[PDB]
């Protein structure tokens, strides 16, 4: 049995960081889609 | 609401034999517990989850659930073991802990 | 040696409040959920007022609902229960109970009983 | 084959429904006796 209280379990990232990591990944997709493009990200679809 | 009725009072005299029954509603939920319980004293817990009982407790108790109501058959009797006896069938829907009623036995 | 020791008051007219202490010095107090029922030299028994091993659920009957508190303090073994409106008396007896799971209900038992059960009656 | 029931109320409505206590038979030593256990499983371990 748990002892104590219930919560999920988390994780943590900076939102700092994780900001300047996304924003340098898509300068570089640039170079293989084409100069002016507006590049989204998106959720996963489905499956196991 | 939900009520859970049992006899008021019944008693049987050196038969050593003794079924005081229960019931109500939905049954299929775990009929708990039966509690003895002696005047001036404190309740004591005699069989859980109707098919054991705890460390301590000799073996003239027993318990069975059958179809929509339980009961609790004891075999033997004794100068000491006159007292009060009632179900706690519920939890569902609403406040979970629910007793129902009395039942005192007497032997002459 | 597992018991339950208790302090409660009485003789309360019906228009202040009462706070209740059962204390346990014997098993490992912090991790089962303590409740409490009531008994008027009367009827039967009823249920009010359980709660978690933590202090963080605390729910409560239907006839009771919305009209007093649990307070749960661990690491002195020290539970606090506060009636706090005081009604038209239902003179009753009240017990300090312990189930032997923590945490949660949905099928709950009652090992060891405390039988400290000092009455709130009101009286002139 | 085992019966479970859900846990409290836990109004958080984040773990609502989630633990699953569980009880069932399993064999012990001798192989003519029976032992009663408890346990609890998270949701995605049991189907009905
Ligand atoms: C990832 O991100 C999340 C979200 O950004 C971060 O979550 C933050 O986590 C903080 C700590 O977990 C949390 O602070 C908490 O705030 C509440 C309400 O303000 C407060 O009650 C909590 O108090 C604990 O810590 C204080 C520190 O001052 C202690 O004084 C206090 O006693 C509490 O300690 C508890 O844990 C101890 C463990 O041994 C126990 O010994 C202690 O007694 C106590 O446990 C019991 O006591 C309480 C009172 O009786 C009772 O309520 C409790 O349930 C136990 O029964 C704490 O300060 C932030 O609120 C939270 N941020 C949110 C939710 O936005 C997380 O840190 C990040 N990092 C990681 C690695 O996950
Ligand atoms: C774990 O093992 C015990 C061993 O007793 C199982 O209890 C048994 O379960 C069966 C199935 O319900 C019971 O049979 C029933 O008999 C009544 C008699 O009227 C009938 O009306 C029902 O339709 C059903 O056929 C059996 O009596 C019962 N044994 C005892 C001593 O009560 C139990 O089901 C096993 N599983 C779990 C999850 O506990
Ligand atoms: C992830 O956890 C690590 C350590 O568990 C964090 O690193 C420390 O963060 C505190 C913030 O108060 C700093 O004072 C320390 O200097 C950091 N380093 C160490 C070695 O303790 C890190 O910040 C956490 N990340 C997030 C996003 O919370
Ligand atoms: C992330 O960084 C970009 C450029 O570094 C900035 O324009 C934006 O405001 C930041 N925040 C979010 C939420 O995108
Ligand atoms: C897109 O950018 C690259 C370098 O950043 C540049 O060489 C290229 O000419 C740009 N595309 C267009 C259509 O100007």
């Amino acid at each position: 049995d748990i002892i104590g209280d219930i919560r999920m379990a988390h994780c943590n990232v900076s939102k700092a960081t994780w900001n300047e990591t996304l924003g340098k990944v898509v300068k570089q997709l640039r170079k293989h889609f084409g100069n002016n493009t507006i590049i989204r990200f998106a959720q996963s679809s489905g499956g196991d | 609401q939900t009520v859970v009725t049992q006899p008021r009072s019944v008693s049987v005299s050196q038969g050593q034999t003794a079924r005081i029954t229960c019931g109500g509603d939905n049954i299929g939920s775990e009929a708990v517990q039966w509690y003895q319980q002696k005047p001036a004293q404190a309740p004591v817990l005699v069989i859980y989850d109707d098919s054991e009982r705890p460390s301590g407790i000799p073996d003239r108790f027993s318990g069975s659930k059958s179809g929509n109501t339980a009961t609790l058959t004891i075999s033997g009797v004794e100068a000491g073991d006159e007292a009060d006896y009632y179900c706690q069938v519920w939890d569902s829907s609403s406040d979970h802990p629910l007793f129902g009623g009395g039942t005192r036995l007497t032997v002459l | 040696e597992v018991q339950l020791v208790e302090t409660g008051g009485g003789l309360v007219q019906p228009g202040g409040s009462l706070k209740l202490s059962c204390a346990a010095s014997g098993f490992t107090f912090s991790s089962y959920g303590m409740n409490w029922v009531r008994q008027a030299p009367g009827k039967g028994l009823e249920w009010v007022s359980g709660i978690n091993s933590g202090g963080g659920t605390k729910y409560y009957a239907d006839s009771v609902k919305g009209r007093f508190t649990i307070s749960r303090d661990n690491s002195k073994n020290t539970l606090s229960l506060q009636m706090n409106s005081l009604r038209a008396e239902d003179t009753a007896v009240y017990y300090c109970a312990k189930s032997p799971w923590g945490q949660s209900t949905s099928f709950e038992y009652f090992e060891f009983w405390g039988q400290g059960a000092l009455v709130t009656v009101s009286s002139a | 084959t085992l019966q479970c029931t859900n846990y409290a109320p836990n109004l958080l409505s984040n773990m609502r429904g989630e633990l699953k206590q569980c009880s069932f038979n399993m064999t012990t030593e001798l192989r003519d006796k029976k032992q009663k256990v408890y346990s609890l499983f998270y949701r995605l371990d049991v189907v009905q």
